RNA sequence: AAAUUAGAUCCGUAACUUCGGGAUAAGGAUUGGCUCUGAAGAUUGAGAUAGUCGCGAUUAUCAAUUAACAAUCAAUUCAGAACUGGCACGGACUUGGGGAAUCCGACUGUCUAAUUAAAAC
RNA sequence: UAAGUUCAAGGCGAAAGCGAAAAUUUUCAAGUAAAACAUAAUUUUGAACGAAAGGGAAUACGGUUCCAAUUCCGUAACCUGUUGAGUAUCCGUUUGUUAUUAAAUAUGGGCCUCGUGCUCAUCCUGGCAACAGGAACGACCAUAAAGAAGCCGUCGAGAGAUAUCGGAAGAGUUUUCUUUUCUGUUUUAUAGCCGUACUACCAUGGAAGUCUUUCGCAGAGAGAUAUGGUAGAUGGGCUAGAAGAGCAUGACAUAUACUGUUGUGUCGAUAUUUUCUCCUCGGACCUUGAAAAUUUAUGGUGGGGACACGCAAACUUCUCAA
């Protein structure tokens, strides 16, 4: 998967998209992925602090599908 | 491969087109890359310029002989040989020329010829000590055998 | 006696600029420390004018005549000396070191065209604003 | 120190083809594979491509030359030559 | 899905630490040349490596100058030095014939 | 070990079935195919591989930016360096001699 | 036909010779197991001397090291010795008999698929 | 495209057809955001076939079947073509602001009530350089390069494999011994990063008391050693893919009752002249080791665009989308 963006604002950025159908979150032990499903690429925002994980679980766009996986 | 004697890649502009001609010569010895050549009736007596052969003086060393004028060089072209301003005709326009077979033939003089001894020369002393060496001479050039004799 | 003077008219040898023409503003013979080898600031052309024939008329005549140059400090090994000086253009007075901000890049860059272009025609330094195969 | 007291460069063909071909072969077996000094720039550097065909590997000028030896001696009696008769009529 | 055969690498290690102490390493127990069982031109391109980074050692520490270092890169090839332990001794005595002579 | 086989129907071992063995998250010992090295461009004359520009591949230039095979000077992707400036002094000192042989 | 020799280490090696050779000439010695011993490397070397503040944490350096500088660490090969048994030890296997000449062809090469591989080509 | 082949009217032959290879052939072939007292510049070897091993765009993993998988399924990419969107030109004046400025790759000039008056100006920047960045005049000519290459060797690098030693989890032997013996202990393509093997280069500077250097020689007043840079991200490590994914080893739980689950997956270091690749540096040769489509860079004359008081742009060599 050839991208990830190591900043915050260009991940939410990638969330109001034409495209942009699902953001499938995955919690790790140390940290929470966030990786947007746009056309192609999917984009991984690794957040580490896990309190504005949650933080950044809202403030996403409504519609957008979100997968939490298991 | 095949011939002996190395060749030469010089270019020439063309003077009617906007192009670069890239002509394979013989190389006279003592040819280098990066030098000019000169080619025409007001080339200087210098090797390797090609000029024809009334604008020489006697005795002059040539090779790329035009046999008739205007054919583009057809003698003394081998690894090391060379032909020999004999002596002009001044007019009736006829030199004389040797030719490397020890025969003295007479060209016209508005044929051109290169100045200089072939580069290569002289290949023919090294033995060649070796049936595969000689499979490898003629490899290049066609299948002149293994010649077994007639009388086998 | 002493070469790369003030005014002479040099070639530029290395580096976006090769073979472009180039006066010589400022000269630093003995190596300010931030670049300690000889070297000296030029201000040459990026972009030739192009020739005009009688038959253009106004604007297309304008098109083809403008200039492009370009302020460049440089080596004494990066650069070609020629016979060759420019003569009148004698207002490099305030370009001597303040290439280091952008914006007065800019202000002194297109200031040498107010030059290079009055000096274009009436046509004198012939040979400068000349292509020259290179 | 020294390997062969008289083959030299030809104890590769070893016992192989007589002694006369062998010392015959061996003058040109040296002078081919030897290094020539450069005449376009100095070095110990002109050596042998193809028969006939030399080359620098510094100041890469590739030169026509002998199928052995760089410039043979029926070529620079050619070169002093037409000098000579570039003297005459010329000038 | 019936466990692998077991393989025991025990009987190998076991003669593979006889061997360290020099245990089936004699003239019936070899069968290749000593070039085979140890390359001279491997031997003397270690050798060759361990003397001249022993001189570069030397050299830029600060301790011998380019024209000891020079002289001796050259006896190096040769077979003045086997070791660099000689090379060692030869350093340590043409210092000591050096600064009494300057 | 696990031994490998070739997943293409090119049996034979020429210059177009270059492939180096890969480990795969399922601990697998496959072949994966490698493509032919990519080379630079050259000077004009020196035969000298030039710099400024990353090896490229023929079909591979066109899916390259621009800035990516330049260097970015006169006789940029052409000529190396200094065999620019030996053209420029030569361009100049016979473009040179060719007014004092006219004066 | 078969047997003999055969690995490796060491010593030694004639006639002739196109000085390359012949030559692994010939001729001999050594060889297991077990306990040690020697030699052949790499990488950081290793830093000695106030005490502010409370030896502790913020806390020094030109060089001389050196003649095994000291530990770590690394592979493997080669020489030596002592003891030790049915001399069985290159313990299977892998693996040359040698020499004195005569004739022919110089050599490596090629040939009569299915009777001739040669001195024939 | 090769070696070559089949045909094309020069021809020839009673013809078949040349067990021709035609190279035949008045303009036999191209070219045009297409022109003027010929529209106007240019080229003839026609043509096609001939490589499931040469050249040549783009994909990998995990899963799945009674039978197929780089093809199905899931997942993550990529190429080609065609459209669309975003995005190299968001000024000094003067709005927020008395100028100082803020919106702002962003002006200068001269005077003028200052100027809003007047005038000038954007086909990008940086570095001494080697060269660099997200883009920053493919419309033809010209030149150069890539494609593009043999055989024997080779220092170095990485991969794969094998082997050692530790840790966690199982297994095998146990009359006796054996901190034992074994097994597995995984990370694709694609891509963001940082670095390196070695090589070339650049700047400084000027070398004999010659020095740097290789296993080897090789190199230097045509510029060595030295110190600092650039390039080749050769070939590797971190992150993304990677959903304690998936996978595999393993502890339970749940009957076919149409399923959930807890843990592991960690260190170090060998030598692979014997594998594959990458890089280097050589040698033998009266033997010098393919071609074409395809692709790119540059250069050139014209011609195209662009104007500040701001509206823009971009077959846009940039990013994304259908």
């Amino acid at each position: 998967m050839p991208r990830e963006i190591k900043e915050v604002k260009d991940f939410l950025n990638k969330a109001r998209r034409s495209d942009a159908r699902a953001v499938k979150i995955k919690k790790n032990p140390t940290n929470t992925k966030f990786k947007i499903r746009c056309s192609r690429f999917l984009y991984t925002l690794v957040v580490q602090d896990k309190e504005k994980a949650d933080k950044i679980k809202q403030s996403l766009p409504p519609g957008l599908q979100v997968k939490e996986v298991k | 491969p095949g011939r002996g004697a190395p060749l030469a890649v010089v270019h020439f502009r063309d003077p009617y087109r906007y192009k670069i001609r890239k002509e394979l010569f013989i190389a006279p010895e003592g040819m280098h890359t990066g030098q000019f050549v000169y080619c025409g009736r007001k080339a200087t007596l210098q090797i390797g310029n090609v000029m024809p052969l009334s604008q020489m003086p006697e005795g002059t060393i040539i090779c790329n002989l035009e046999e008739k004028t205007g054919d583009r060089g057809r003698l003394a072209r081998t690894s090391g040989n060379y032909a020999t301003v004999i002596a002009h005709n001044q007019d009736t326009k006829k030199t004389r020329v040797k030719l490397p077979s020890g025969a003295k033939k007479v060209v016209p003089s508005a044929n051109r010829a290169m100045v200089g001894i072939v580069a290569g020369g002289g290949r023919i002393d090294k033995p060649i000590l070796k049936a595969g060496r000689a499979y490898h001479k003629y490899k290049v050039k066609r299948n002149s055998w293994p010649k077994v004799r007639g009388v086998a | 006696r002493k070469i790369m003077k003030q005014g002479k008219i040099v070639i530029v040898l290395s580096g976006r600029y090769a073979g472009r023409k180039a006066i010589i503003v400022k000269t630093h013979d003995d190596g300010t420390p931030e670049k300690p080898f000889g070297h000296a600031l030029v201000a040459g052309i990026d972009r030739y004018p192009r020739k005009v024939t009688k038959k253009m008329g106004k604007n297309k005549l304008k098109k083809k005549s403008k200039v492009k140059p370009f302020l460049k400090s440089l080596n004494y090994n990066h650069l070609m000396p020629t016979r060759y000086t420019a003569h009148d253009i004698s207002f490099e007075k305030l370009s001597p070191k303040d290439l280091k901000d952008p914006v007065k890049r800019k202000t002194h860059r297109f200031q040498t065209r107010v030059k290079f272009e009055s000096v274009y025609k009436e046509g004198k330094n012939k040979w400068f604003f000349q292509k020259l195969r290179f | 120190a020294k390997r062969t007291k008289k083959v030299g460069i030809v104890g590769k063909y070893g016992t192989r083809y007589g002694a006369s071909l062998r010392k015959m072969v061996k003058k040109m077996e040296i002078t081919q594979h030897s290094k020539y000094t450069c005449s376009f720039c100095g070095k110990d550097s002109m050596k042998r491509a193809v028969v006939g065909i030399w080359s620098c590997k510094r100041c890469k000028r590739t030169v026509a030359g002998g199928a052995w030896v760089y410039s043979t001696t029926a070529a620079a009696s050619v070169r002093s030559a037409v000098r000579r008769l570039r003297e005459t009529k010329e000038q | 899905k019936k466990p692998v055969v077991v393989h025991s690498r025990y009987r190998v290690r076991k003669n593979t630490e006889a061997r360290r102490k020099g245990r089936h390493c004699g003239f019936g127990k070899r069968k290749g040349t000593a070039n085979a069982r140890m390359p001279t031109k491997l031997l003397w391109m270690q050798r060759q490596r361990v003397l001249r980074r022993l001189l570069k050692k030397y050299r830029d520490s600060k301790k011998i100058d380019r024209h000891l270092y020079h002289d001796l890169y050259m006896k190096c090839k040769g077979n003045v030095f086997k070791n660099k332990r000689v090379l060692m001794e030869y350093i340590h005595k043409k210092k000591a014939e050096k600064q009494r002579s300057k | 070990v696990q031994r490998l086989t070739l997943r293409r129907r090119l049996s034979y071992n020429t210059r177009s079935n270059k492939r180096r063995i890969v480990r795969t998250p399922g601990g697998r010992l496959v072949y994966q195919y490698v493509k032919k090295n990519p080379t630079v461009p050259r000077c004009g004359q020196c035969k000298e591989k030039l710099k400024g520009i990353t090896p490229s591949r023929p079909s591979e230039r066109p899916r390259m930016s621009k800035r990516l095979k330049t260097v970015s000077r006169t006789y940029g992707g052409v000529l190396c360096h200094s065999c620019l400036r030996e053209r420029i002094v030569r361009a100049f000192l016979i473009e040179e001699q060719k007014i004092v042989k006219a004066l």
